[PDB]
């Protein structure tokens, strides 16, 4: 089964289900919540595309990778584009994540999307500061999984919508975010309504000590809009 | 190079028809002979291997049954230009083609000769489909016969016939050399089992060697 | 590309297919890309997944097709067409194969035109050009 | 499935799809184009059955292999016995190829069908010989398998009838051959109306150095005709 | 009356009419000539929209201005990013012609929109190059105007579409030009299917010798198609 989106598409064979995240898909804003920025302008493909990003290696060693949206996506394409032209934006998301392995690699991987993923610092009084938090699309990697870097736990971060991929059953997810705001529209330079973690809760094993597994992420805007411009 | 670009407007699928790729008159034998009264006649073997791109596009096929056009363009040079007569015989499979100018098989009854002037129009006639089977092989993975060198890819029914052509006028005391153009026209044709262009060059006529 | 050669002016969509021929459990993912005519071919993955692209994973999926929409070339003498388009390939992942298939996996790729291809203007193909037993045929 | 046909059956658990080449089913001889050697005769099960060669050992360099039909059979059984004693022949042929490779093995082959491979030789203006083509049940081998050794080339081999052998998908091949000639009846001990050929596109491949698969080759005579004799 | 087109408006007071030029208004690419390149794709809006040039002065000694379109264009706005990105293009034309003068100052101006103006140089047998040619957005200016520059004459100029500019009764023109080009689409980097030519064939004149008339170009891109990229 192909994920097509644009000019963009996942072409795979095995792929089972998506999780709707909070039982919501993704729609524009509707006619009675925009009094605001008249009529904001949806370009409905132009961003509206999977942007595939560079696969990270996934060790023995690893403690996960987060990237922050639309913080990963600001300078990607014509998404990244009209981050720089636009002042508002509003979109969900689709996120693809994919992993490479064998029959004979082993090992649990929690993806997870946190709204509003506030980050700690770790043994400081001083908060995160801009380049502690906006590592657009390289991302980031988890200082400490087990608090999920904001003083709460790992265990229960499956409050929040989540896939697992355990190697044995599945080496895909897919999770499809709502648009997820107090604010209808809202500012993607400077605030992230979504983190998407990914976090090896079982580590990755095989035989000769230096297993590795490519994890692929994939991420499109749903109903991507912006303010008009003109 | 300088290098450019066109909007290109085509539609129809009728100029790669395989009536329209093959029939065209194209030249397949041309020789010179000298008259002075197989030497000082025109002979040939009607095969479709002479030149090797009408013998590349009949190979992108197995099977070929067509009727043979044949134009036959006659120029002459001395060593003006006197009007000469000149038969064009064609000689089918199972006939007995001429050894000589002056051969009794010129006077042949059941042959089909056209008698014809270099003055007039070009010669044209058109040989029917001849062959004992229902197409020409234009390959054939067999042999001629089993008796030492029975040759590999020649088939018994793949034999047109031979064109001969003489001059009916007698000796002179002039010396010229004629030169016999002759165009084949395939038409009528079915085509059958296509196959790969030849990449590489051809070796020989007799068969589908390659250098490499 | 041979019997397009006998014509002069051709025309139409073709039909890539790439078939992945390496072991059940060689797994990893290719970025097959298209650009169109007059853009600029891939030199990076990243500039491969911001044009057209397809990101094949070849670990289930053996076979990938591909429209290759309208070329459309010509013959000009006043000159080629040249750069009319590309299809680009980038490792997205690396090659995964475990440690009793082999280390190197192969792809194979294959064209074709499909029902919106049409040629024009039949002209003499340049691939072959001029041997023996020529002469056998008069004597 | 079990290929059950005569006396003889192949029985395997996977095969998918034959290939009927050039869409035509191999018939008996019509009753317009029989105005030949009259009512030719069909011994209707004693020919039509499968004949399975010589297994050939592919390997890593391995060129290809080519069986000339009906030159393949003409020694063998019921078939070869009716060559001998019969003067002329009409006959489509059932042809599985098989594969025995494990999921570690790789390698693609072209099973391809050529109506009158026409053979030439490399480097040289003699024509191939009687023992050159007349292989048997032995077969040949690929002298130069890119150029098909007649001078085409491979990659266009395709326009024939043929199959994919790709080991990840598939190990098996069928090709149902009707008959191919201008004539309706031909000649079994010096023409051959048909080459199948096996030429392995990729190489095959495991890791240690000797990797080394079956390939099994199953012709069936379908509609075999021969003249009278009473 | 406004020229409201896009986010871009020519809010005048007076304009009586326009000139279409052949009758013809521009369309889009009706759905039998788009045989070629599959579904032109239509911005719709984000090129079609008023490009209004640098005004020129004219004084007593102007001999006329020139511009090509879409040279005139192809680095401006949305119009020419799309021209840089594209290989195909096709267009028609709202040329906006208009003058700033009193009714003191005097003059008559040919506004002629040439198609294919193919030009030529004087006293000399090379060709015009690059550089004499593709002007811009500067546009050129006529050397010789009574022969058009081009050998012909500017008296019969008034076969092509045209207006005329009389100080005393008008003060701007208008023409709106089709798509004018015997292929449906081309290439607008290197082929011009208008010359905006703008001609005082009655000089400019008051008393204090050094009259001058701002002259204002406004181009908007009609119907303007490219080519799919997706």
């Amino acid at each position: 089964l192909q994920l097509k989106l644009g000019n963009s598409a996942i072409v795979t064979q095995e792929a089972a289900n998506y999780c709707c995240a909070y039982g919501e898909w993704p729609n524009y804003l509707p006619d009675h919540e925009a009094v605001a920025i008249d009529k904001p302008t949806q370009p409905e493909t132009a961003t509206d595309r999977f942007y595939t990003l560079k696969s990270v290696k996934w060790e023995t060693g690893s403690t996960g990778w987060w990237w922050k949206l639309p913080d990963a996506l600001n300078n990607i394409g014509m998404f990244g584009q009209n981050v720089q032209h636009h002042y508002l934006y509003r979109s969900g998301f689709l996120i693809h994540v994919q992993c490479n392995a064998t029959k004979f690699h082993q090992g649990a991987l929690l993806v997870v999307a946190i709204p509003e993923h506030q980050r700690g610092a770790h043994n400081t009084n001083t908060s995160p500061g801009f380049d502690d938090i906006m590592k657009g699309e390289e991302g980031g990697t988890f200082n400490h999984p087990y608090v999920l870097d904001d003083g709460t736990s790992l265990a229960c971060a499956t409050i929040f919508p989540h896939q697992w991929i355990n190697l044995r059953t599945n080496n895909s997810a897919t999770i499809v975010l709502p648009w997820m705001n107090a604010a209808p529209m809202d500012f993607p330079l400077r605030h992230n309504q979504w983190t998407l973690a990914i976090i090896p809760v079982v580590p990755l094993g095989t035989r000769t000590t230096s297993s590795m597994v490519p994890i692929t992420v994939s991420i499109a805007p749903m109903c991507c809009e912006f303010n008009g411009l003109r | 190079a300088i290098q450019t670009r066109t909007v290109i407007n085509q539609h129809g699928v009728s100029e790669t028809l395989v009536e329209n790729f093959l029939s065209r008159a194209a030249l397949v034998s041309k020789r010179s002979f000298e008259y002075k009264d197989d030497k000082n006649f025109f002979k040939w073997t009607i095969n479709t291997r002479s030149f090797v791109q009408l013998r590349r596009k009949l190979e992108l096929f197995t099977y070929l049954r067509f009727d043979a056009e044949i134009t036959i363009l006659t120029t002459v040079a001395v060593n003006g230009l006197p009007d000469l007569t000149l038969q064009a015989m064609f000689v089918p499979t199972g006939a007995l083609t001429p050894e000589k100018q002056d051969s009794f098989h010129w006077q042949s009854g059941s042959n089909a000769s056209v008698f014809f002037k270099i003055s007039d129009p070009p010669a044209r006639i058109t040989i029917p489909f001849m062959c004992i089977n229902s197409a020409y092989s234009v390959f054939y993975d067999g042999f001629a016969g089993f008796e030492k060198n029975g040759l590999y890819g020649i088939n018994p029914a793949d034999t047109i016939g031979n064109l001969c052509v003489r001059i009916v006028n007698e000796h002179q005391p002039v010396g010229f050399t004629v030169t016999v153009r002759v165009y084949m026209k395939p038409k009528h044709i079915k085509a059958w089992a296509p196959r790969p262009p030849r990449t590489l060059p051809y070796m020989s006529i007799a068969n589908a060697n390659y250098k490499g | 590309g041979n019997i397009s050669r006998y014509y002069t002016h051709w025309s139409g969509s073709l039909e890539m297919t790439f078939m992945f021929c390496g072991s059940f459990m060689a797994a990893g993912k290719l970025i097959l890309c298209y650009t169109p005519p007059g853009g600029s071919c891939p030199t990076t993955r990243e500039t491969a997944m911001l044009g057209t692209h397809i990101v094949w994973d070849f670990g289930l999926q053996s076979s990938v097709t591909l429209i290759i929409p309208w070329i459309s070339g010509s013959h000009y003498r006043m000159s080629t067409n040249a750069n009319v388009g590309y299809v680009t390939c980038f490792m997205q992942t690396n090659l995964i194969v475990p440690s009793e298939s082999s280390d190197t996996c192969s792809l194979i790729g294959f064209i074709a035109a499909k029902d919106d291809f049409s040629l024009r203007l039949m002209r003499d193909s340049p691939d072959i050009g001029q041997l023996h037993a020529a002469e056998a045929a008069y004597q």
